[PDB]
């Protein structure tokens, strides 16, 4: 309803709690679509770039939870190149690193990754949330391997 | 009877090697081994500026 208002804001505000809400409750996809929703009305606004950087990485949270970790990749790939506050951001290096501890499959990686972004910044409980979800799917398709 | 048997005297070298100042120490001597605990401040700068940009 804000988006046919042309309320970018408050519908911004409203999707920010459906794809929190909605990865939270083990929809990663659709999560990650209303990122992408997020994402393409906060490029070129001078005002957002900020929760942009946030918005690239719960994206690719969505994907690494979704086990899809090329989503993740793309994701990435595509933040770096369309906005360079993102490309240079901790953020995005955070990506990278726990998009590498996935393909590698070493929980533990991962887990010092967590660790070195919360000293930095400190991962909300959503955060550690998926984080953990993350993680158990890694552990998950060790336990398979072995 | 006589010839030669030892001569020369007015003629020597020598090269010449040198030590070096004690004060110098090991590298870490200001500016150096005082960037570790003057990091952590610079960290510390980051992050409460980190609170202030969020």
């Amino acid at each position: 309803w804000y988006a046919q208002d042309q309320s970018v804001a408050l519908s911004n505000k409203c999707f920010i709690k459906c794809a929190d809400l909605k990865a939270l409750d083990g929809q990663y996809i659709e999560a990650s679509d209303i990122y992408s929703k997020l994402i393409k009305s906060s490029m070129g606004n001078r005002l957002s770039q900020w929760s942009l950087k946030d918005y690239f990485l719960k994206k690719g949270l969505c994907q690494l939870a979704a086990t899809d970790a090329v989503a993740a990749a793309r994701t990435l790939q595509e933040g770096q190149s369309e906005d360079p506050n993102f490309a240079d951001s901790r953020e995005s290096n955070f990506l990278k690193s726990l998009i590498d501890a996935v393909n590698e499959g070493d929980s533990e990686q991962l887990s010092e990754h967590c660790k070195e972004f919360d000293n930095f910044m400190r991962l909300d409980k959503w955060k550690i949330t998926i984080l953990n979800k993350i993680k158990e799917s890694i552990q998950q398709q060790e336990d398979d391997l072995l | 009877e006589v010839e030669a048997a030892i001569s020369d005297v007015g003629g020597q070298q020598i090269f010449s090697q040198a030590l070096l100042n004690a004060n110098r120490r090991g590298e870490a001597k200001t500016a150096l081994a005082e960037v570790q605990a003057r990091h952590q401040e610079l960290l510390k700068l980051e992050k409460s500026m980190a609170e202030l940009t969020q």
